[PDB]
């Protein structure tokens, strides 16, 4: 009778690793098909409840397990930084993520992984 | 709460 027992619960298609730092120890977050919101809010797929992370910081959209995730910043206060090539990602502008790609949300360094590597 | 600014 549970809500989740009715549904097709789709397995994770990727992983976001967060490196250890002033905010705490390393952590892995499962990423799913669709919109993975990165943000401070408790409901976010990648919930990073640090005061420097925007309530809705960024979004990693995964359309297919054979297509590159699409990263975009949601007009976060402290920005989203990519390194391919290095630059602050302007709100709305999509960035396709490669396996092992490194990104910063505010001062939190993260690395995206496929699951077939 | 409001997002904190990072000081550099």
């Amino acid at each position: 009778q549970s809500s989740e027992s009715l549904r097709c619960n789709v397995e994770p298609v990727g992983r976001l690793h967060i490196f250890s730092g002033a905010h705490g120890p390393e952590k892995d977050f499962p990423l799913h098909l669709g919109k993975n919101v990165v943000g401070r809010m408790p409901d976010c797929s990648v919930a990073l409840p640090f005061p420097s992370i925007s309530k809705q910081h960024a979004e990693i959209e995964i359309l297919a397990w054979d297509k590159a995730p699409i990263l975009r910043d949601c007009g976060s206060l402290n920005g989203t930084q990519i390194l391919r090539p290095p630059k602050v990602l302007s709100p709305g502008v999509s960035h396709r993520l490669r396996d092992q790609e490194l990104i910063l949300f505010a001062d939190l360094l993260c690395q995206y992984h496929r699951l077939d590597v | 709460e409001d997002t904190q600014m990072i000081d550099w």
